[PDB]
Parts: structure tokens; C-alpha cells; sequence
């Protein structure tokens, strides 16, 4: 029942085209790594060792309002 | 006529892997003079080189080939922190004739930020798919989602492991019949990994323990018409774990039989195509064909040597 | 009867021009051998065409489109090397028949080349590039023939005036099965029959419209092959693909009555053996009888 519940979140389509509506999606508090290479590249555009460093610490934090500070 | 002689490689520095196809007709090698030569069994029996390339900037460690029915590629692994796959081009005028093949490359991963040790496609049930392992200690997973763009390699997956030595060995079971699993021997504690049913994320199920030494390789081995899964570890003792699982968790080991009469490190293990046949080679220069007994103890059936 | 088994899966046998040879695939070297045996040669590559084009002449072609020939001076016992040839379909012919001055050929792809008595000069080519395998060939009334590909697809074609186009097409209603079987009369040059993958009986006229004259399914896999009495039109005796040949007995019956329960049979000519689909061991010697 995973892949029809990840279907309905999908189903909402709130707008085009948003890390917002990402973090909308990541209410259900799973993420698909995909967003996590974009952020990766997105990051990449010391830096690298920032990464390493700020990848983990948003892998620390899971919770909600967690993951939107990682994410920024 | 056939002979089966010695033959000279054409690499100029020393040979870290040789791969067969599917078939068993064709062979891949990997050196650290940065090239990546194909041989062609001909149907007369002499193995002649097909084509050699420079893949790429430094030593290349590992090669695969995949599932013939993806079509004829090749992957390959280097020290330049890349893995390159590469696609087997003939081309023919519809007309007799006119074929030319050549290496060329789909794509290059560039993800990895260190050396890679290892690369390995997956199943042929599961699609393209290869997993690599490297120096960052990060095993990745990539896919090719659409078959028909062989130049389409998305990242799957990423998992942390620990650092130095490297192998990977995925489960060649069919699936229908059986669940995904790999296992990665790095040199030391070594922990395999699983599948989840729908979090869609590699879990480590259990470890094989009792390793001694570095971990110089590991295959697991065809599962063919038994229930129970053979991964067999050339430490410097060759192992052999059962796996079993049964139905929280659902996994178990046994450790089938240590073997020490290489006395030595043993730097490759392989398995037959059944998984009928265990090898083991090492340092004293003898590689060893095992057998299992009735009983499930392996025994050795015959040594080669070589000098 | 005499089976005279002697452990190679043959590929192909023929009347000799009691008198025979034989030839086979699924080897080394590449199995062929005269006859109680006089010449049993080697050659690396297949046999797809196979004529002995004299008591020394034989001719042969091979898998890459390769085309052999041979001379059997079996006096000598010795072969001259007659002709030689890298590409001619590189898929086998799937067939081979007889034309006047040349060979009627065809292959899977298609490429109808022309090899003709003393041209090695490969001179015409209708190089249709047939898409299914054809596999039915024919001269009818030389140059006229008929490529059939594996859509069972027996488009009737020239080769004695020119362009690549097809002279005209049979086919039944729907298209099932790949070409294995067809049946050119010695009562008549325009008679044919097309033997098919159900132990399918089909029958075509040319000259009397071209309507499935026949449809009858006896046998039990695909279309093996037939061994029509050389000089007597109405006795033969059908097979399918395992190998089990019915008796056919349109001389006058077809029932068990092979030396059957075997697997497949090698090549047909009959004055004797016929050939399946997996083309595999057996023999037989008493052919009136």
C-alpha cells in the first residue's frame, strides 16, 4: 500500500515547480534520494567539506522543521 | 586443431581483473596501463584480442560485464574515481559487410569522490542496475531506468560502510523465487546488506564473521535448485557462509568450512555457473576446485599449480 | 532397414549422383563424410547448400554465406578445391535448389547472389533484403522463382529478366508459420504444395487459380521434410519435426510406420533419408522396399 500512498501524495499537485512542494511532499516525513542529489548539486553551484559536513548534519536531524533547516 | 596455451595479455602493467561474458566466449581484462582490452574465443581455439581501448586516467581495477539482453556492455572501475560504461558498436550496411565495432562510452559517474575499488551489474531480472564501492566507503547503486537510454544511469541509492579494502557480490538469484541482497567485504569487520520491501532502501540484515586478514575478495554463489544462499570469502583462509532465511528479523548464518591449504593469502574466490564448483587461488601459486559433500562440507577435488 | 548410427548428429545425406555421403553440423571440424564409407572430409564451416555437382564435382555453402566447392575424384579419393566464397547472405542460405547453369538459392535475409558454373564471378544479385527468414526456394520454370520467407512468405520472383521487384505472391489467409516446406511436382513444373508447421498439407496451384487447395494437419510439430519417390510422384510419406515419418501413401494410408521414435532426420534426396527440423541422427537403406 506504500507505492498507492506515495501515488495520492503525488496526486496533489499544490504547483509548478517547488522545493516547497517537496517539503510538502516530505510531510509524510519520507524522502526519495533524488532531492538529496539535487540539494547535493544545487550546494555544489571548503565548499565540498561543508557538504560533508552540513549532509550529515541535516542526517542527524529528521524531524519536522529538522529537515527544511537542513535542506536551507 | 585447439590448443590451450599461455598468451600474452598486451597489457604493460600488471592485470588486476579478467571477467568472462555470459556466454564464456568472450573475455574482459583491466590493467593499471589504463586500458581495457575485449578477447574473442574464435571458433578456432585461440583467444585473439577484439579490441583494446584507454578507458581511463588511471589503473583500472574492475570490470563486468552485464546481462546479454541489455545488449553487449561493459563497466569499468577505476583509481581516477570514476566508472565508465561502455557499449560494443558493429555497424552494417544493409548490405553483406560494412560492420565496424569500436569501445565507446554511454556515460561516465562522476559521484564517487574517491578511488573505486569495485563494480558489479546486478540480476539481469532486476534491469540494468551495477553497484560500485570506493575509498569514501559509500556503496552506490545505479540504474538504468529507461533500458533503451543506456546513457540514462540515475544514482538508486547510497549506503556508509567503513574504510580500506573493497568487494562487492550480489546475489545472482532469480527474482520471483528470491529477494535482493549484496554483500561487501571491506577489509575487520565485514557487514552484508539487504533489500526492504517498500522503503526501498538497502538494510544490513547480519555480518559474516570470523574474517581473518584483509578481505581480498568474495562472490556469492548460484543458488540453483537449493533454498539456502553460498557466499564463499578468499580471506588469507577461504570461508564459506550458508545463509538461510525464515520467517521481525529473517536472516541466519552458518559458516560451512574454513580452508587453510593455500597456506597463505587467497586472492581470488569464484564460483561455477551452477554454483556447483567453488575456486580458490593464492600466494602459494595453486588454485584448488572444491566440491560439496552430501553432508554440505566442501572438499577438494584437485589442485592446479603454476610457476 | 539398417540404421547404421555412427555418432555424429547429421546434418545432411543424399542419394548418391546403395551410393551416398553425408554431412553434418555440431562439430569441431565441420562433418562430412562419403558413404563401407569413401571420403570423410573436414571442413571448417556449415553445410547449407550441398550438391554434388558431378561424380567429382560437390558443391557446398556454409554458414557465413560461405560457398565451398570440391571436386571427389573417388578414384584418387582426393578433392580438388573448386570454388570459394566469403559472403553470400553473413546468415546461411535457408534452402537450396537446383537452377539451369545455376544454383536456385535463397537465403534467411535474402540475398539471392547468383553463383553460377564456372562463375566465380558472382555476377547477379536480386539483393532484396528479405526481413523473415526465407526459407522456401525453388527454380519453377528456371529463371522463375519464389522466395519464401518465414512468414511462410512464397512471393513468386524472377531472376532472368531484371529489378528486384517479385513476379507475384502465394500465401494462405493468415501467415503462420515460418517456411519449411514446399513441394515443386516432377508431374509439372507449375504444381506445388506447401507443407507446413501443423503436418500442415496445403496445396498450391498456379495455373488453376492459387486458392489453399489443401489444409490438413496430421503430423505433430513443424514441417520436417518428405521423401518423394524419385521417378514415382505419388508415393511419399510426411514427417514433422521430431522426425516421425508418416506414410504418406499418396502412391494409392500414412501411419506409424517410419523406423521412428527418434529425434530429427538430416537432408532429402531418394532413389535415402529426409531431414527435420533439429537435423539429427539416423539412417536407412532399403528404399524400395
Amino acid at each position: 500500500f506504500s507505492s498507492f500512498p506515495s501515488s495520492m501524495d503525488p496526486y496533489p499537485d499544490v504547483r509548478s515547480p517547488r522545493l516547497f512542494p517537496s517539503s510538502h511532499a516530505k510531510r509524510t516525513s519520507s524522502m526519495g534520494l533524488l532531492q538529496s542529489k539535487f540539494a547535493s548539486p544545487s550546494i555544489s553551484r571548503a565548499q565540498g567539506s561543508h557538504s560533508p559536513r552540513i549532509l550529515p548534519v541535516t542526517p542527524w536531524s529528521v524531524p519536522a522543521p529538522l529537515a527544511p533547516t537542513f535542506v536551507i | 586443431m585447439f590448443v590451450a596455451r599461455s598468451i600474452a595479455a598486451d597489457h604493460k602493467d600488471l592485470i588486476h581483473d579478467v571477467s568472462f561474458d555470459f556466454h564464456g566466449r568472450r573475455m574482459a581484462t583491466c590493467s593499471s596501463d589504463q586500458s581495457v582490452k575485449v578477447w574473442d574465443k574464435s571458433e578456432n581455439g585461440n583467444w585473439h584480442c577484439t579490441a583494446s581501448w584507454k578507458t581511463h586516467s588511471g589503473s583500472v581495477w574492475r570490470v563486468t560485464w552485464a546481462h546479454p539482453e541489455f545488449g553487449q556492455v561493459l563497466a569499468s572501475c577505476s583509481f581516477d574515481r570514476t566508472a565508465a560504461v561502455w557499449e560494443e558498436i558493429v555497424g552494417e550496411s544493409n548490405d553483406k559487410l560494412r560492420g565496424q565495432s569500436h569501445w565507446v562510452k554511454r556515460t561516465t559517474l562522476v559521484d564517487s569522490r574517491t578511488s573505486v575499488t569495485d563494480v558489479k551489474f546486478a540480476p539481469k531480472h532486476m534491469g540494468l542496475m551495477l553497484a560500485t564501492c570506493s575509498a569514501d566507503g559509500v556503496v552506490r547503486i545505479y540504474e538504468a531506468p529507461d533500458v533503451m537510454n543506456l546513457s540514462q544511469w540515475s544514482l538508486q541509492h547510497e549506503i556508509s560502510c567503513k574504510l580500506s579494502c573493497s568487494c562487492i557480490s550480489w546475489n545472482p538469484s532469480s527474482s520471483r523465487a528470491h529477494s535482493p541482497m549484496i554483500a561487501v567485504g571491506s577489509d575487520g569487520k565485514v557487514q552484508i546488506y539487504e533489500y526492504n520491501e517498500n522503503t526501498r532502501k538497502y538494510a544490513k540484515a547480519e555480518t559474516l564473521m570470523s574474517v581473518s586478514d584483509p578481505v581480498h575478495d568474495i562472490a556469492f554463489a548460484p543458488n540453483l535448485g537449493r533454498s539456502f544462499h553460498i557466499l564463499a570469502v578468499a580471506t588469507k583462509d577461504v570461508r564459506i557462509f550458508t545463509m538461510k532465511p525464515l520467517r521481525v528479523t529473517k536472516f541466519e548464518i552458518h559458516t560451512v568450512a574454513q580452508f587453510d591449504n593455500h597456506n597463505s593469502q587467497v586472492w581470488r574466490v569464484s564460483w561455477n555457473i551452477t554454483g556447483t564448483v567453488l575456486a580458490s587461488s593464492g600466494d602459494d601459486g595453486t588454485v584448488r576446485l572444491w566440491k560439496a559433500n552430501y553432508m554440505d562440507n566442501w572438499k577438494c577435488i584437485g589442485v592446479l599449480k603454476g610457476d | 532397414f539398417a540404421a547404421k548410427f555412427v555418432s555424429h548428429k547429421i546434418s545432411r545425406t543424399r542419394w548418391r549422383p546403395d551410393v551416398f555421403a553425408t554431412g553434418s553440423w555440431d562439430n569441431e571440424e565441420n562433418k562430412v563424410c562419403v558413404w563401407k564409407q569413401l571420403c570423410d572430409i573436414k571442413h571448417p564451416g556449415d553445410v547449407m547448400d550441398m550438391q554434388f555437382l558431378d561424380k567429382e564435382r560437390i558443391v557446398t555453402g556454409s554458414s557465413t554465406g560461405t560457398v565451398t566447392i570440391f571436386r571427389h575424384h573417388e578414384n584418387n579419393q582426393t578433392l580438388s578445391v573448386n570454388q570459394r566464397w566469403e559472403q553470400a547472405h553473413r546468415a546461411p542460405c535457408t534452402a537450396i535448389v537446383c537452377s539451369s547453369p545455376e544454383i536456385v538459392s535463397v537465403g534467411e535475409d535474402g540475398r539471392i547472389n547468383c553463383f553460377r558454373a564456372e562463375s566465380r564471378d558472382v555476377l547477379r544479385t536480386i539483393d532484396d533484403a528479405d526481413s523473415s527468414t526465407m526459407h522456401g526456394v525453388t527454380f519453377l520454370r528456371t529463371t522463375e522463382i519464389l522466395t519464401v520467407n518465414s512468414v511462410g512468405q512464397l512471393k513468386l520472383w524472377d531472376l532472368r529478366k531484371q529489378g528486384n521487384d517479385p513476379t507475384q505472391i502465394f500465401s494462405v489467409t493468415g501467415e503462420r508459420v515460418p517456411l519449411h516446406c514446399v513441394d515443386r511436382h516432377p508431374n509439372q513444373q507449375h504444381v506445388v504444395a506447401t507443407g507446413g508447421q501443423d503436418g500442415m498439407l496445403c496445396i498450391w496451384d498456379v495455373r488453376h487459380g492459387k486458392m489453399p487447395m489443401s489444409l490438413l494437419n496430421a503430423h505433430e510439430a513443424e514441417m520436417w521434410e518428405v521423401h518423394f519417390h524419385p521417378s514415382n510422384p505419388d508415393h511419399l510419406f510426411t514427417c514433422s519435426e521430431d522426425g516421425s515419418l508418416w506414410h504418406w501413401d499418396a502412391s494409392a494410408e500414412i501411419t506409424n510406420l517410419l523406423p521412428s521414435s527418434t529425434l530429427s532426420v538430416n537432408s532429402l534426396d531418394v532413389l535415402l533419408v529426409c531431414g527435420t527440423d533439429a537435423e539429427a541422427i539416423y539412417v536407412t537403406r532399403r528404399l524400395f522396399s
